[PDB]
Formats: structure tokens, C-alpha cells, sequence
């Protein structure tokens, strides 16, 4: 999971 | 927004759609190419091809279970492009590049047409 | 094999499937949650959720145009997860995390359940 | 395009  | 994003989600979705295609699950159309038949999902075909997008948004054709492609279309070129639609992988070879580019132009798959043009230009 | 791969293909496919959902094109099922209705594509639901995969591979249920979820399911939690299925983006907030995790457990969306568990553990 |  990432900060888009 | 303040969303988080799962990097592998789109790839995992496409892998699962290809697993459904392999097992012939919920396929809703047959594409006929020079008497070679290919089962697929209309939505995946539309998401990948300007031609199929135009076909399945047509009020009459959206309801067809069989689509016949132009007789000039090569079944192997179509098969390679159908595999690309479901996998992101293109089996481009010296022996198939002309058929693949011609099929991608007809199907309106601009990124495939682009790499075929570049690969042909490198060999001249 | 000796394939080439288009990096953005899977993401572009998913973006187009979400555009079809927005315009209600080729949606083939309604998911009913506490009298809130959500139109979707069966194949996308199956590709994202172990529950929908099980439902639409069942010989009788594969033919249903309406699916009713358990009354304990929260419509907002479902809406957030449906958006995630079509975009890879999860709108996870302090005010919705419990409903989102409960919905993801029911839908069998293991990666969502994993990030909810981690976000809850960080706040304790 | 890349070599996967
Ligand atoms: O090269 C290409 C690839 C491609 C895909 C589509 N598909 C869609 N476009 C927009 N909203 C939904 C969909 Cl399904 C249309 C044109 C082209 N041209
Ligand atoms: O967490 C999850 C996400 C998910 C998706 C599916 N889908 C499929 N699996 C295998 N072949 C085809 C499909 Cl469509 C099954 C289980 C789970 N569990
Ligand atoms: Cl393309
Ligand atoms: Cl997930």
C-alpha cells in the first residue's frame, strides 16, 4: 500500500 | 482525496480476468477470425480496443454473442493481441510483427501500433 | 517466452472498466445492501472478491441479476470497497475503518483486511 | 514497454  | 492505493491491485485484477478466460467463466462473446473462434469478455475487449469499444456501445451490436472480423485479419495476429489484452504481454516476433501491427491498427490499440512501428523502424 | 510488456496496461484496463461502470455500460448485476443498490460487472466483482468469485461460479447464482448482501453489511463500507475494486484506491478513514474491515472480511478481500488490521493496530 |  502507498500514498498515491 | 486522502485514499491509500494498493500497487498490485490492477495487475491482480487482470490476472484473475485471464484465469476466468482460461476456464471459460462468464465469457459472453465469440470473436470469429477466418473461421478461428476466440471466446472473451466484452468488457475486457472494450477496455483494450477502440474497435470493440465502438461495437459494444452500439445499441444493436451490444446484444450480439458472435462478432465476425474482416476476412483480411490474421487469426494468429488476433490471438497474440487477445493474449496481450488479458496479460499486458505482447509476443512480438520478426515473423508476426506485420500481422500484429495490421491487427492492432484495425482493433485501434494505439500503444501496440506504436511499439510495432518503432520495432519495424529499428530493422530498416 | 520472449514477450515485451506494457507497464501501464493493467491500470489503463481498470480505468476503462471504471469508466464503463460510471456510464452504466454492460453492467450485468445489482448488489443490494440495506436497500442501497450498486450496479457492477460480475467479472470485476469476481476478480476482486472471494465471495463474489464463489457466488458467480455457482451454476444457479451465476444467472442472477440481483444479489442481496447480509443485512449486517453497511452500504457506505460496501461503496468504499466497490470504488477500491475499480480504482485500486481505498478511502480508509477513522470514521469508516471498522465498517470497511467488516465488509472486506465478508467479501473476502484479503489485502484490504490486512491494511485495516495494521491501521487499527497503529491507533491502539 | 519493458522486458518483463
Ligand atoms: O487504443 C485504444 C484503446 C482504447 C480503449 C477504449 N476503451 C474505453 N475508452 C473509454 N471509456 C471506456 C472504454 Cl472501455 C477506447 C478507445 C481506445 N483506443
Ligand atoms: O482476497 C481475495 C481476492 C480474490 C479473488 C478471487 N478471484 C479469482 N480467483 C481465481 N481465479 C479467478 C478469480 Cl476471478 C478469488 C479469491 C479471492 N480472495
Ligand atoms: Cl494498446
Ligand atoms: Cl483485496
Amino acid at each position: 500500500w502507498v500514498i498515491p | 482525496d486522502s485514499c491509500i492505493q494498493f500497487t498490485r491491485h490492477a495487475s491482480d485484477v487482470l490476472l484473475n480476468l485471464n484465469r476466468l478466460r482460461s476456464r471459460d467463466i462468464l465469457t459472453d462473446v465469440v470473436i470469429v477470425v477466418s473461421r478461428e473462434q476466440f471466446r472473451a469478455h466484452k468488457t475486457v475487449l472494450m477496455a483494450c480496443s477502440g474497435l470493440f469499444y465502438s461495437i459494444f456501445t452500439d445499441q444493436l451490436k451490444c446484444n450480439l454473442s458472435v462478432i465476425n472480423l474482416d476476412p483480411e485479419i490474421n487469426p494468429e495476429g488476433f490471438c497474440i493481441l487477445l493474449d496481450f489484452m488479458y496479460t499486458s504481454r505482447l509476443n512480438l516476433r520478426e515473423g508476426n510483427i506485420m500481422a500484429v501491427m495490421a491487427t492492432a491498427m484495425y482493433l485501434q490499440m494505439e500503444h501496440v501500433v506504436d511499439t510495432c512501428r518503432k520495432f519495424i523502424k529499428a530493422s530498416e
